[PDB]
This record gives C-alpha cells, structure tokens and sequence, in this order.
C-alpha cells in the first residue's frame, strides 16, 4: 500500500494525464506503446496522417545473403582501467600540454559561452569575469608546466541531461523525414549478423524443403497434412534458419559473420515539425514542472513551516509536480527506446542508429578529451568516469550586480563548450510564415553536460582474461560514507549465492579505510 | 450472433456497476453555445475521470446491435461516483494512387459494403512519403464511417483479398490507413479526453476544468495474499 501510494499513485495519473489511455494500460504495455499514443494525438492534433505498423519484410538482401537480423551499430562499453582510485590515496598522471595550450586559447570566449547559455545572462553584469580568468590560467599554466604529478585524484562523472532527445531536438530525428535521394547528411554505422551462405545454396535446400511434409497450425479444423506450397511464409523462413544453420556449421566455420558499413541520411528540416516539437513540449513541460516543483518546495513549504497548519493540502500538489516531472523523464528515456521498436508506426532504423553513433561520437571527443587531461576508467552511454587532479579547477561562483553567486563547473562547461563547436545544428529550419512557406534557420544545440560533484572512492573489477576487462561493473559513493551508486555488482544476490551477497557486502565495508593503497588492499586481503 | 454477445456483456458490466455506485449518468438538454471558461451556465457536472473502457452501448434502421462508445467513470467532489458514455463512429482511411480516380473507388466501397457502412466523408490529412508535400500537396483519402467496432473488423476482413492480390476501381487500393488504432483511444485522441483530468459532463461535450489541478480522494486497497503450498513448489 505505501510502495504503490508514494511511487506509482500520483505518477501513472500523471502518466496518464497526457496519454489516450486507461491506467491498466498504461502501467501493464510497454513504454514504446505510450510513446506510440502520445505520438498519435499529436499527429492527430497538427494533421498529419499516421502511417500502418511496421510490417516487417519476409527476407532482406545484402551482398546475396539473407540477412538474419538487422540492426545498427549499438553502444559502446569499456573499462579503460580498474583499481581503487581515491581521494586520499595517490596516483601518477600522464598529462599531455596539447590539449592544454590548445584549450587555453579558447578560455575567455568559453566563460563568455557559460555566462550566456548556461547561466542565462549577460558578460557586462559579470563583474569578476577577469580574476576567475585569470586564477584558472596561473592554476593550468602551472598545470602546463609540471606536467608530471603525483597527488591524489578526484573522480568526476559527467553527465547528457537527456542526452538522446536533446540529440533529437538538435538534428530534427524523425522516422519519416529521412529522404533517400528524393536537407542535412548525417553518418551512421550499419550492422548486420547475416549469413556466410550465398543464394544458390539456400534455393537448392529451400527446393529440397518443398519435397517434405509439414503439420498444420489449426487444431480445430480437419486438415492435418500439408504440402510445403499451402504454407505461410513463417514457418518456411524458420525451417530456412535452422536448415542454413546446420549447413553453415557443416560448410562453413561460423554462423554470423560481422560487417560494418558506414551509410549516409539525407534530412530535410522543411517538414511537418510535429515530431520535434513534441519532444521539446515534453522536454520544456519536464522543466516547467521542475520549476513549478521547486517553487512549491522552496516557497510553500517555507511559507507554512507550522505543522499546525493544513500543510496536507499542499502534499499533493507537491508529490504531483514531482510525479508529473518524473513522468517527462522516463516519456524522454521511453522517446528513445520507442524509436527502434518492431511494429511501430513511426518507425526507422535510420532515425535510432544516427542518434547513438553521434552520441558515441559525442562520448568519444569527451574520452579522448578526458584522456588527454587525465585517466578514464569506465565508458557507457550517458557519460565518462574519470579521475582528474586536485589541482584542477573545480568550481567557482560569477557574482552579478543584483548579487547572485553563478553556478560554474570548469569540465562542464568545457564539455558544453567543445559540444557546441562540434555539434551544432545551424541548418534548423522551421516554419516562419505557414502561408507564404517561409522557412527560418539559425543555430540550435540544446545538448548539456553536467558533473556532479567530487567522489570519495571508487572501486572496478576486471577479467580473468587476457585483453580486456569485466564490462559494466563498478561501485562508487558519496562523500559522507553513503552509497551513491552500484551498477553490476548486485550484493543482495538471490540466485547466485548468499556468501557472494555477504561477502560483496563487508568488502565494501572493508573498502571505506586506508591512506595508502598497501594498506586498503592488505585489508581486503585481511 | 457476435452483436448481441457483447451487448449482452456490456448489460452484465451494468449490472455488476450498478451496485459500485456508477450509474448512468444522463446530461440535461442543453441548448447553450460551445465554451470552455462558462462553467456556471450549462447544466453537467465536473467529475474526476480514473477510468474509462470500450464498450458497446445500445441505441438509448439499425439491426440487434449499438453504438459503439467508452464508458467512462468518475469521481465526483461529494465523495460520490456517477459514470457516463459517449456517442461516436470509428473509422480509418483508404489510400490511392490517383486523386481524380476516387470516384470509381468510392463507387466501389459503396456497392461492395451496403449493409457494413453508416456514412462518407472524405479527409485530405499529411502524408511525409510524399514529394513537394511542403509546398502544399496533401495526400486525399477515404474515411468510412461504422456503428460498431466488430462493423470495423468485418469491413477489414472483406478488405483483406484487394490490398493483397494489388500488390479498373479493385486495382486501385493499395493499402489502408488507422485500421489498427484501438477504439478506446480514437475516442480518447479525438475527443481530447485524458483520464485524471477534471471534467465537466455536459451534452455538448466534455470540457476541461483546468482550474482544480489538483487530483480527487480515491480508495485505495492494496491486498497481498498467504496460502497453503507444497513441499519445496510452487503452490
């Protein structure tokens, strides 16, 4: 009862609140199902025919094999180094001076581009614009100079505040704009486990598959033997996969062979912008709600601090607005899960496989950044994690002349600063004028990172194989001794072991000690 | 045979509502103009909608059957509850290869579906699989109006051999349109009508009371169960 009133009463009404749908449906279907709805009414309400379920083909051709699936190059996973990197252990850094005069010449304009997009302002109410300046040089040059240090390193974890629909609003992604040859080119990567056989050797044993007998499906009415002409076309292509499979076994020494073939998309921004602008209306719905819960917070709760008073009628607008914003966020995360999901109506392979490969573009400009200022140690989807030096600039607070302290964070928006040189769309056209056809372009790039501030330790495992690393594994906490974040490792295993469980426990207890490397890993051992 | 079935099991559904305090909720007849703000000159009721479901209503020629419609069902600010339905046709679109020929494929659907049928229209909608669509170019297409859901189903069903053996009025449809949209949610869409929003019941429509964000008092009763089971099973 508590578990379904706190999580899931406010926010599957919330849910439901914008979507065509009963709330059995909506928490018992899929998520891409909800994404397909919403998508529904807002194709219904700027009329715009939506299209029939994607009905997929019976056989795809490439090469003159048959493709067994097809998909597109996914994400990419890796554990660069492992080991216990603290905040009051140290380690040696291998820091490279051209990433930092190259990225020194570009400083001024980079506050410049903070103070503008990320604080929402103006340069002339910034007032200690040149000795923030200025620190941050004497703190780099000096970082420039002795390259080479030994200190103990803070780990930094930057993350997309919805990195894929933010890649979405930014290159205008819709399934059923991308033209082929019939505007903005884009690259994406291709990928596909077919089939090393050819196509005379799956005629000659599809023919030797129509001189067999096969049961019928049907079991109410009287037919039960069947020819191989009478069938459907599913079962045949079963039969093909299975018979292909042992023939490749036998011919062949592999079953899937793995081709990678970079292709083009042509997008033209002239379109319906219906698409996008339900993206940005559940993106900026998902900040007015966050807003509007903050000032509830804040405000509201300051304002009725007695708990005399009816401050229980406040509780749900509070649980509601929090409930709504979370509601918006898993609607932008389900955006791009729905978007590379079989029968859709708006559906492209092309329009899922651009987004993850310009994110892993993105992600590979901020490793290769990170490497050259510091250690990677983990790479997923969203972000980098990463130990930089304690003499790194961290944070500082722009002071304006109606007295606000300004959030800064260096790495952040240096990120932000090299996204936007790299990954602006200024090709975005929308509708200006609906009657004469004026089309409008200008620069638009809503992609931000963000870094949450410095961790006290963290700790990954690696293989028992030679080459690489054990893949998504690592544990990491607050500063206070609470655990912030456990992704692979379980620890409260059922299954697996009780032992692992309990033992995965008190080494993570045993983990929260020591001043010396020796001495954390000798009581570990212990 | 199938027609009667469910209006029999709709009547079940209302007689197994009719003790949960959902009854039938009818509007007066109201003669007033279309407003969303005027909420103190029409007669209805603003009730909490938290759920809805497709049914098949009655009639209050047509054979022994009904229009299709959702019942929906509310919660009222008296700590009450009262339900109510809607009138609505469902549909979905024909396409076509040529703009000038779709007399000969309205000419057909009229013949071929005389007793599966309840009216015409014809809707030009946006069509992005089309070239120089931005400039002004729309794709026309063919709405087909029912009184049933199991009237839309049968219409697909005798749909079915055309747009199989196309790929003359029979080699001119290609393929269909919105034929597989539920009913549920061409009622929610294109009435705009959003379960968990404030709504004032009226005969002309339901509007939205967008003055109380806030939600209404549910009951909420969150069972869990203990039972016998065998040694080391499943029970």
């Amino acid at each position: 009862y508590y578990l379904y009133m706190k999580y899931v009463h406010p926010f599957i009404f919330s849910l439901c609140t914008i979507i065509p749908l009963n709330p059995d449906e909506t928490l018992r279907k899929g998520t891409g199902t909800l994404c397909e709805m919403l998508l529904m009414v807002q194709a219904y309400q700027h009329n715009i025919l939506l299209p029939n379920k994607h009905t997929d083909p019976i056989e795809r051709f490439y090469d003159g094999h048959l493709l067994e699936s097809e998909t597109y190059v996914g994400g990419h996973v890796e554990s660069l180094e492992a080991g216990v990197f603290r905040s009051d252990l140290k380690n040696e850094f291998k820091i490279d001076p051209s990433a930092i005069d190259e990225l020194l010449q570009e400083l001024p304009e980079a506050l410049k581009f903070s103070v503008e997009v990320e604080n929402k302002s103006s340069v002339d109410k910034v007032t200690n614009f040149e000795e923030i300046k200025n620190q941050i040089t004497q703190k780099l040059l000096e970082l420039k100079e002795n390259n080479i240090r030994n200190e103990l390193p803070l780990i930094y974890h930057v993350d997309v505040a919805s990195m894929y629909p933010n890649i979405m609003t930014t290159n205008r992604l819709q399934p059923d704009s991308i033209k082929a040859e019939r505007a903005r080119k884009l690259k994406w990567a291709w990928r596909g486990e077919f089939f090393p056989s050819k196509m005379d050797e799956y005629n000659m044993i599809k023919r030797a598959l129509q001189n067999e007998t096969f049961p019928n499906k049907n079991k109410f009415s009287k037919k039960k033997v069947l020819t191989f002409d009478e069938l459907s076309y599913a079962d045949q292509v079963i039969h093909i996969k299975k018979r292909l499979t042992e023939y490749s076994r036998k011919v062949y020494h592999r079953v899937k062979v793995s081709e990678i073939v970079e292709r083009e998309a042509i997008v033209c921004q002239r379109e319906n912008p219906f698409y996008v602008d339900t993206v940005k209306s559940f993106r900026d719905r998902r900040y007015e709600f966050k807003g509007l819960a903050k000032t509830w917070k804040g405000n509201l709760s300051k304002i009725d601090p007695s708990d005399k008073h009816a401050r229980d009628e406040a509780k749900k607008m509070i649980v509601l607005y929090d409930s709504l914003q979370l509601a918006h966020k898993v609607i932008l995360n389900s955006f791009y899960g729905y978007v590379m999901r079989k029968g859709s109506r708006w559906y492209s392979m092309e329009m899922a496989g651009i987004t993850c490969l310009t994110g892993a573009t993105i992600i590979q400009m901020a490793r290769a950044l990170v490497e050259r200022v510091g250690r990677p140690l983990e790479l997923d989807t969203d972000g980098i994690w990463c130990i930089l030096p304690k003499s790194f600039p961290e944070t500082y607070f722009f002071t304006l002349e109606n007295g606000k302290k300004l959030y800064l964070s260096y790495p952040c928006s240096m990120l932000n600063y090299r996204v936007h040189q790299k990954f602006t769309n200024h090709q975005y056209q929308e509708l200006k004028d609906p009657l004469n056809y004026i089309y409008e372009t200008h620069s638009e790039n809503t992609i931000f990172f963000e870094v949450d501030g410095p961790y006290k330790a963290m700790i990954l495992p690696s293989s028992k194989e030679e080459g690489k690393g054990i893949k998504k594994r690592y544990a990491v906490f607050n500063e206070d001794g609470s655990l912030a974040e456990l992704k692979g490792f379980e620890l409260k295993r059922r299954g697996e072991l009780q032992l692992i469980k309990n033992f995965q426990s008190d080494i993570f207890k045993v983990f929260l000690e020591g001043d010396t490397l020796e001495g954390c890993y000798s009581a570990v051992a212990s | 045979a199938l027609s009667a079935q469910q209006l029999l099991n709709a009547s079940k559904i209302d007689d197994i509502d009719s003790m949960m305090g959902f009854e039938r909720y009818v509007p007066p007849q109201y003669n007033g103009r279309f407003d969303a703000k005027d909420i103190d000159q029409i007669p209805g009721r603003v009730g909490w909608l938290t759920n809805m479901h497709a049914t098949l209503v009655s009639q209050e020629v047509t054979t022994n059957q009904g229009i299709s419609g959702v019942d929906f069902y509310f919660l009222d600010e008296e700590g009450g509850s009262f339900k109510s339905t809607v009138v609505y046709d469902p549909y979905f679109f024909i396409a076509c290869n040529d703009e000038s020929r779709v007399n000969d494929v309205e000419e057909l659907v009229k013949k071929y579906l005389e007793s599966c049928l309840k009216s015409l229209q014809i809707i030009r909608k946006e069509d992005l699989t089309m070239d120089n669509h931005l400039l002004g170019l729309q794709k026309t297409l063919i709405k087909l109006s029912f009184v049933n859901s199991n009237q839309l189903f049968e219409a697909r069903k005798l749909l079915r051999p055309i747009l199989q053996d196309n790929a003359d009025a029979k080699h001119l449809i290609e393929d269909i349109r919105e034929y597989d949209v539920p009913y549920h949610v061409r009622v929610s869409i294109d009435k705009d009508i959003r379960v968990g929003k404030w709504y004032k019941v009226t005969q002309q429509g339901f509007i939205e009371d967008t003055r109380k964000i806030a939600f209404a008092d549910p009951v909420v009763m969150a069972f869990d169960i203990e039972t016998t089971k065998p040694p080391l099973k499943f029970p």
